[PDB]
RNA sequence: CCGAUAACGAACGAGACUCUGGCAUGCUAACUAGUUACGCGACCCCCGAGCGGUCGGCGUCCCCCAACUUCUUAGAGGGACAAGUGGCGUUCAGCCACCCGAGAUUGAGCAAUAACAGGUCUGUGAUGCCCUUAGAUGUCCGGGGCUGCACGCGCGCUACACUGACUGGCUCAGCGUGUGCCUACCCUACGCCGGCAGGCGCGGGUAACCCGUUGAACCCCAUUCGUGAUGGGGAUCGGGGAUUGCAAUUAUUCCCCAUGAACGAGGAAUUCCCAGUAAGUGCGGGUCAUAAGCUUGCGUUGAUUAAGUCCCUGCCCUUUGUACACACCGCC
């Protein structure tokens, strides 16, 4: 489960993803249970903005000791197309446009166009 | 010139003492032809000043669970009080109000929270505001517990104790309590 | 032989004290005579320039 | 109370206003219409919050240097430290004062005996230090 | 957040966000929403009114046979930012008061790391191990029980009355539901019979079209009562009549007539609550063949007190002590 797990996270960071985390959470190892949180790069948990930038998944693993649960939780990229994934920017986000230099610091004409 | 009831002019009463003064909501500014505002009173402090006095008693009959909306039913017997003490004494009822409050409400009172020798520690003399709060508690309590088994109506037990409690006689239970609350006051300097 | 009741003006509110803000020290100077300004604490709601009835002079005074 | 602006509202609010300071002004309508075509805001909560703040360092900035830069104000950093260079230089006394002391080691640099040095009387009393604990 | 700064650059949480409430006589529209106008009526008028007053009476998308969106509905937008003024503040972050404003803090939803031997194997064709498996711990059928009562406790309902009860008259809501895959069971207008619960025919609605202008309660206005366990209170119990169902006894529920018990504001203790809030008051949803003293929402009437404190019960940060680490319900 540690490399099982270390090998899914690899792939969504590769995909492209902000971020990602996995949790497997059971009877591994002894007979008590316990849980292995796998998670990097940015993951929210409140708000509205989790219902469109991040996709959670629960299985079910039913191995011989007993139910081996799985949590899957990928933040998607946003895009302007959308197509990979959410459209909306967060609603922090403020992205402000570059100026260009627009000084004018001549004598004034005119140009008779 | 509002004729609070159509009746009994509020440009005539006066209030003996300036401690109070600003507290009380009879004069021409506040004197309305009814008691009965949803003016947002509690939404800030010292804005139950300018609610006239006359809705402050009104809004303390309704009290004791079985009547705790019923403005109505107090406009009335605040209606049918005033007319009442105009009747049996012979002068404006509001003037019996503002006397009743002003005669009413304790000057001071103790309070602390150390080993209490008889109710509480310190002596501390209240505020003008709470000197009305105060007033107006007594004043409803004692019209209320005046008429809970007896033939005499809630307006009646109402008048006296605005009658009583203008002149001071031991016979309204508001001047009783505030005299008690002197002398725990007093004895506990 | 007893000394008579008067009347206070509060120029500025001190705080709230008693451990449970129940009372609030306040300066109070007396109308009778300008100069005379004492503190005390009282109960219930409290703002500059209304003034109270002190039914004695000279109880406590304590700094915060 | 409870009105403290987070950082986003003032992180963009020094970023727009180093940006376009010369666009911005002390209006706060003016300026949430500019902060409309400058920046991609997701919330109308968040562009007022912003043009809020704008306005507050627009009207310090007017006055004061705050740390969100500006030309106009750096060009000025620059020709008052730059320039305002004394026609008359400040170590140029025409009497310089000397302790005895100095004398004697500017004799032994033989550069002593200068005219522009004019020897001072040495202080008496040797009253220097201050008088030791409290009091 | 501002600032100092052996820290710099970050991440989650908070905040932003989503929904809801309050304002838009500004835009888009509405014979499944209306209003004004006009035309018919019906009455009261009559002095004589006459563009009189009332009508939830009827028409003008029965398309040529009114307009308009104020009111209703719901979309796009705007609006509030500590924005403006004064004061305090290192004059920074911010705080207080006030003007203009619908609004200068509306309520919720989501909600971090780490953890609990907290609850659920009686939610699951989620599941390991163990047990049973034909005289079954499977499954079905009949009956009973889950209600049983010397007693103790918890959540509530009804009250103790006249700030009331009773009888009549008057007059105002808002959420929201409504005929079923299996699946049998919907919401009901109107007419008639009956005293009531109900019964019988005729319709409307898969719904802004029908129930429904949801004619709710409290409240309001008049009547009787008159400080007594009284016309308060309606527990207990007897007889009778209906509805649901295959079945009502251990009373399903409902109605009618009788009995009228404690209870006269409740010891020590203890709960919840800051504005359309508490509380009074009813109405929907869920459960539902039958049903609410429950719960989840909704409207209606509408306050007292306070704008504080760490006193009690706890929480957060720093410093400190420690023989504690299952962590003071510790250790000894
Ligand atoms: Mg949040
Ligand atoms: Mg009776």
């Amino acid at each position: 489960v540690r490399r099982a797990c270390y090998g899914v996270l690899r792939f969504i960071m590769e995909s492209g993803a902000k971020g990602c985390e996995v949790v497997v959470s059971g009877k591994l190892r002894g007979q008590r249970a316990k849980s292995m949180k796998f998670v990097d790069g940015l993951m929210i948990h409140s708000g509205d903005p989790v219902n469109y930038y991040v996709d959670t998944a629960v299985r079910h693993v039913l191995l011989r000791q007993g139910v081996l649960g799985i949590k899957v939780k990928i933040m998607l990229p946003w895009d302007p197309t959308g197509k990979i994934g959410p459209k909306k920017p967060l609603p922090d986000h403020v992205s402000i446009v570059e100026p260009k230099d627009e000084i004018l610091p001549t004598t004034p004409i005119s140009e008779q166009k | 010139d509002i004729k609070l009831f159509g009746k009994w002019s509020t440009d005539d009463v006066q209030i003996n003492d300036i401690s109070l003064q600003d507290y009380i909501a009879v004069k021409e500014k506040y004197a309305k032809y009814l008691p009965h505002s949803a003016g947002r009173y509690a939404a800030k402090r010292f804005r139950k000043a300018q609610c006239p006095i006359v809705e402050r008693l009104t809004n303390s009959m309704m009290m004791h669970g079985r009547n705790n909306g019923k403005k109505l039913m107090t406009v009335r017997i605040v209606k049918h009080a005033f007319e009442i003490i105009h009747l049996l004494t012979g002068e404006n009822p509001l003037q019996v109000l503002v006397n009743a409050i002003i005669n009413s409400g304790p000057r001071e009172d103790s309070t602390r929270i150390g080993r209490a020798g008889t109710v509480r520690r310190q002596a501390v003399d209240v505020s003008p505001l709470r000197r009305v709060n105060q007033a107006i508690w007594l004043l409803c309590t004692g019209a209320r517990e005046a008429a809970f088994r007896n033939i005499k109506t809630i307006a009646e037990c109402l008048a006296d104790e605005l009658i009583n409690a203008a002149k001071g006689s031991s016979n309204s239970y508001a001047i009783k309590k505030k005299d008690e609350l002197e002398r725990v006051a007093k004895s506990n300097r | 032989r007893v000394q008579p009741i008067k009347l206070a003006r509060v120029t500025k509110v001190l705080g709230r004290t008693g451990s449970q803000g129940q009372c609030t020290q306040v300066r109070v100077e007396f109308m009778d005579d300008t100069s005379r300004s004492i503190i005390r604490n009282v109960k219930g709601p409290v703002r500059e320039g209304d003034v109270l009835t002190l039914l004695e002079s000279e109880r406590e005074a304590r700094r915060l | 109370m409870g009105r403290v602006r987070t950082k986003t509202v003032k992180k963009a609010a020094r970023v727009i206003i180093e940006k376009y300071y010369t666009r911005l002004g002390n209006d706060f309508h003016t300026n949430k219409r500019v902060c409309e075509e400058i920046a991609i805001i997701p919330s109308k909560k968040l562009r007022n919050k912003i043009a809020g703040y704008v306005t507050h360092l627009m009207k310090r900035i007017q006055r004061g240097p705050v740390r969100g830069i500006s030309i106009k104000l750096q060009e000025e950093e620059r020709e008052r430290r730059d320039n305002y260079v004394p026609e008359v230089s400040a170590l140029d006394q025409e009497i310089i004062e000397v302790d005895p002391d100095t004398k004697e080691m500017l004799k032994l640099l033989d550069f002593g005996s200068l005219s522009n040095l004019q020897v001072t009387q040495p202080t008496v009393g040797m009253n220097f230090k201050t008088p030791r604990g409290p009091v």
